[PDB]
């Protein structure tokens, strides 16, 4: 979705995506990480 | 005190699937009234329910409703949007692109109690099905500063909604019903109301600190506070400790001195914060001062010349927009012993990143962090290379204050590592937050540590669970060294004990300080081994020495000078009136004058 | 800025005759609007006029109208009585015993603008002819605290006055006419007015800091201020230098930081005051701190252990009710170098007083005041014994700040003495007030002193007039020593010059520092004589030495050690690695190793 | 006027007097002194 200039932007095997209705970039984290670019560990629930 | 929650920081980040993000949003905002972080309603698909969002009454950040094809979002009790951090550096209420592939997205948004956004503006974009919101006059809700920063966009080529009820001023309503009408607070005021009011009569002027509205003329009748709060009233400034005297030109002690903490004026600052001379609860003082020794609370005093080069942590100061300790900022952590912020260790430093084109972080380079002794923020260790098996960088860390916290609950996170032991042998005080050590592979190492002795604030817990086996690791040398005290032990080394059983030579747990044998001549005080002066004779029958000074030797080694035991007699030491003292020995080695 | 005056402090003291007190009252209160002291109308007999009292609009103390048989006292513009110092420790408006021998005293008192006394109550006693004042409801004028401290007394067995006009509420009027009616400010308010209002309508609520009344809803529409003033507005607290941040938990710099000075919030403190960290202009800091070195302004920093024993002056602190330096308080001025107040010298200390039964003050005992070096208040020397002819106690006084002043105009008064000379040889700075030296007998001694170099504040004058002859004293050795510089001289001694002509040996004005003759070996720098090291040889052909060190001798006296000139060679001085250095002389007296 | 217990209360040859309508004591200064008990020198006007 998002072009090749943003490789490695979404950490912890999260996939990068491009929202074209807002002209913005977004991440998709795995279960256990939150944040803008999958950088915050989910400490409150499930380790 | 209202129910508080820290919220999320997900701008547009979906969490796994749609159901996983929906469950995370459900678990984040259940029974919350004051959102100290950000209200972020993203990725809520059709046939869902959002009844848990009805209790939110205060958001301290930006409200971001984006990509939501659900029919109704009941934000019915949202009375104030403070907006401490903006969205797109200009907005605090952004509803953005709520439509599916069939152009049927968000339909109703009944923000019945939204009356004023303090800091921020309104950004609506690409909302075809969102009706009964464009008729709201946004002059009441936006502040007097941001009339030009606002931007509106609507699409009314649907024809599926209805109009307002003819019992409300200027035809303004949020949804279906007479209860969904906008309560006008500013534009219907008279000339004499300086801020906002209730009705068109001139006898309804509210207080200045009443942000949304007032239930009466007094400052105790405000619904929500504008800046500060004296616990039933809303205030501009907290009452300081010293009030000025216009008569005697002095500074008298105020009996009602309240310390400013956040949006509140508390009676006293907490333990891990800093009391200033102005009467405030701060995290850091000025550049010309330093936090000095605690006399019960933490003050600040001036330094000589320039002060110490204080390292700004991750997320505050010059490193505010940063996210991890990387190859650039690690040169700034050279010779500082007090971290005024966070120390985040992420896999982005060790794996590499082409978005900034930086080289990856080196494991030997983390020895620049050997001199770290104090963390005011929270510690987040998340990545570690497979070479070293011990956290050798934080070997001198003593007190973790935890003035900022991850999720407002945790202050020490050591997760997902290939380490063997922890090695935190100098950690003596954790004043805030919970400590979680989980998601690891080769680290059991926790059943002896009494965390209540390290917790400086009551009401804290831990989640050290699901590490390794819980019955199979403990038979392969997992139990630490046998000279550790049962108060706790960090690693299997004899020096990694929390305290010792009998004596502690420096850091090593020994049974005795070499009484009647051994090469060094040591004694016992404060359960520690301390060497004496080397002119004590080694006695194999009785004890050797008691104190550190040369007067405490029982028998001198070579020479004796009164009570002192000395190697050589004084033969030219500086005396009085140009008299260098000549001293000669005796048959009992007494240095006679 | 309104016209200010300090007023009088005469409680019941008549000044000479009735005409002399009337002329003093006339000269004190002409063209005054803000009375910072006390309004004291006493001893005004019949057939007089008091039209100069119409311009007074603010009294910062107690109003005391006593023993006045005049018919009319027009206090028509008195809008506020602050009352910083009470009368009988309870009152601030006392009208007391206005009647002659024929029981015809004060008749009319038209206080048309008196609406609220802030601190104080009303005491009326024994006023037979005072009509049209007892009909005034005093609930509006007294505060909400002093409803029980008030006491009223009237005598209505005269029948010479008339009633009020039937166009005013509740029949309240101060005198004859419809313009003399009481403007009710509090008792006609509604429920929503927190303080005071204008009319019976609920839409007339004034601001809290509007003391008397308001001309509108804003805080800039107050007539007079309650506590503080932002220069067109009336405020509770001045805006400080640092405002608290509820977001980042910090203390941000306020661009609108105003320093609190009295009832005003000025932009910066003046020269002789103290700037605090809270943003105030004070006279003295706390007991745990001291006023440190001026960096343009005066700050305060903490001391180690206990601070210096600061001597409280006459009229402030523990010596507030005192009036002179007497035989009791002089033991408290033992070892202090900074006087935080006044040093009054009165004839009551040297003549004796049986009201307290104290022994009189001794002239040798004033040597306890030898260590006085700084006066923050004003100096009032008024008495001196006929033995000593010079002010030898103030020989080390350096800077007179003048933070409080006698009559608000004068800070250094040396009057009515039997001294010969002044002897103020160390007075370097007078930061406030005028300097008057008059009423003396044997003291001309003033025509050379340039007072503008000592005045630290512009707009000051002096009244050194009518001392002795002005042409006959100047031919009998009145002119000071001929080596004084023409900048000024205090006494006829060679050391009492302000500055010297050529050089100054310590304090003595010399032409040169013993070049080519003289017993001490001295050089010239900063127009001063400085001795050298005694191992410089005395040369009678050329100069002797240049600098203070032993390297600056041209020829050594006895021994030479490189560039140094020394008495003895080093024969056992401490060196390095247990080597006491033996040095032997040469034929040219060079101490060789 | 005032009794013998208040001798020397009024300085600089000022005479003591008793106000019986207020039960109080007062001083009478010479021209050149003000104050409660004739202790303040008149510095603003006439030396
Ligand atoms: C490793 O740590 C590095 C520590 O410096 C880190 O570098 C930081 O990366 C951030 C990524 O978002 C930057 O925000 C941050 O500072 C930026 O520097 C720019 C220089 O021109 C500024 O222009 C920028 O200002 C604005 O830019 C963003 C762009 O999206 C705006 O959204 C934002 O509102 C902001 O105002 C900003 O100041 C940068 N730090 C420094 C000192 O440059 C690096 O990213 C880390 N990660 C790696 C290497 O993977
Ligand atoms: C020489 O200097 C002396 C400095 O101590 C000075 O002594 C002071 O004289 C003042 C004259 O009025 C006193 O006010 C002052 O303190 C008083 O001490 C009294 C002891 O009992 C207190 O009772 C008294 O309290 C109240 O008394 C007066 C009585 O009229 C009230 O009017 C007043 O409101 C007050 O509240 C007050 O505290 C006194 N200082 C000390 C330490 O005793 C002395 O008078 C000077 N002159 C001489 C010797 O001629
Ligand atoms: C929120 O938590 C409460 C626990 O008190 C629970 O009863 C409720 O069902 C939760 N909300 C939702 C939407 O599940
Ligand atoms: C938005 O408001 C800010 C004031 O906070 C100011 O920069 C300007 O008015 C607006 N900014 C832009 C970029 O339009
Ligand atoms: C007050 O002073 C002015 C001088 O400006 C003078 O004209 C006036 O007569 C004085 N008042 C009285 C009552 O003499
Ligand atoms: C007068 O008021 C004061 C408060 O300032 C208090 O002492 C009391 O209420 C009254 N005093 C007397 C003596 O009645």
């Amino acid at each position: 979705e998002c072009p090749l200039s943003h490789d490695g932007y979404c950490l912890h095997d999260g996939v990068c995506m491009y929202i074209e209705a807002l002209d913005k970039y977004a991440c998709n984290c795995v279960v256990g990480y939150i944040g803008e670019r999958c950088q915050y560990r989910d400490l409150k629930w499930w380790e | 005190e209202k129910k508080v929650c820290q919220g999320t920081s997900n701008k547009l980040t979906q969490l796994g699937t749609f159901e996983d993000h929906f469950l995370s949003l459900q678990r984040m905002f259940n029974n919350c009234e004051v959102v100290l972080g950000n209200l972020e309603i993203t990725y809520v698909q059709r046939n869902y329910d959002l009844s848990f969002l009805k209790t939110i009454q205060e958001v301290a950040g930006y409200v971001l409703i984006a990509l939501n094809t659900v029919e109704r979002i009941p934000l019915e009790n949202l009375q104030i949007i403070r907006g401490n951090m903006y969205y797109e550096n200009s907005y605090a209420l952004a509803v953005l692109s709520n439509y599916d592939a069939n152009k049927t997205g968000l339909k109703e948004l009944p923000m019945r109690n939204l009356q004023e956004i303090l800091h921020g503006a309104v950004r609506f974009s690409n909302n075809p099905a969102l009706c009964n919101v464009e008729s709201i006059q946004w002059r009441d809700i936006v502040s007097s500063d941001f009339l030009s920063n606002m931007s509106m966009d609507f699409q009314n080529h649907l024809g599926s909604c209805q109009k307002c009820d003819p019992s409300c001023p200027n035809g303004s309503c949020w949804g279906a019903g007479e209860e969904n009408c906008q309560k006008l607070t500013k534009i219907i005021c008279a000339q004499q109301c300086s801020g906002r009011c209730r009705g068109k009569s001139p006898s309804d002027c509210c207080h200045n600190q009443c942000a949304a509205g007032c239930t009466g003329p007094r400052e105790s009748d405000c619904l929500v506070c504008r800046k500060f709060r004296d616990e039933a009233t809303c205030k501009d400034t907290c009452p300081p400790l010293m009030l000025y005297n216009p008569t005697t030109y002095q500074m008298d002690v105020n009996p009602e001195g309240k310390y400013s903490f956040g949006a509140t004026c508390v009676k006293k600052c907490p333990r891990n914060y800093v009391v200033t001379d102005h009467g405030s609860c701060v995290r850091a003082c000025g550049a010309d001062s330093y936090e000095m020794e605690e006399d019960g609370v933490r003050k600040c005093k001036k330094c000589e010349g320039p002060c110490r080069k204080v390292c700004n942590g991750i997320g505050i100061g010059e490193f505010k927009d940063s996210l991890s300790i990387n190859a650039t900022n690690i040169k700034h952590f050279k010779n500082c012993t007090s971290i005024s912020g966070d120390l985040h260790i992420l896999p982005v430093a060790f794996r590499g990143d082409s978005f900034t084109h930086t080289p990856p972080l080196d494991p030997q380079e983390l020895d620049i962090l050997k001199t770290v002794k104090e963390i005011t923020g929270f510690l987040l260790i998340q990545a570690w290379p497979e070479n070293r098996t011990d956290l050798h960088a934080f070997e001198n860390l003593e007190i973790i204050r935890g003035r900022t916290k991850q999720h407002g609950q945790f202050s020490l996170a050591v997760v997902s590592l290939n380490i063997t032991s922890l090695g935190l042998r100098s950690l003596k005080e954790i004043s805030d937050g919970d400590v979680i050590i989980s998601g690891n592979k080769n680290l059991c190492y926790a059943n002896t540590i009494n965390w209540k002795k390290l917790f400086g604030t009551s009401g804290q817990k831990t989640k050290i669970i699901s590490n390794r086996g819980e019955n199979s690791c403990k038979a392969t040398g997992q139990v630490c060294h046998a000279l550790c005290s049962p108060e706790g032990c960090w690693g299997p080394e004899p020096r990694d004990c929390v305290s010792c059983r009998n004596v502690s030579r420096g850091r090593e747990c020994v049974d005795k300080c070499n009484l009647l044998e051994g090469e060094p001549r040591e004694f016992v005080e404060n359960s520690e081994c301390i060497q004496c002066h080397p002119e004590c004779l080694p006695q194999a029958m009785n004890i050797t020495c008691t104190g550190r000074g040369p007067d405490n030797c029982i028998q001198c080694a070579h020479y004796i000078d009164g009570p002192h035991c000395v190697k050589t007699c004084p033969a030219g030491v500086m005396g009085e009136n140009n008299t260098l003292v000549w001293k000669y020995a005796d048959a009992g080695h007494v240095c006679h004058l």
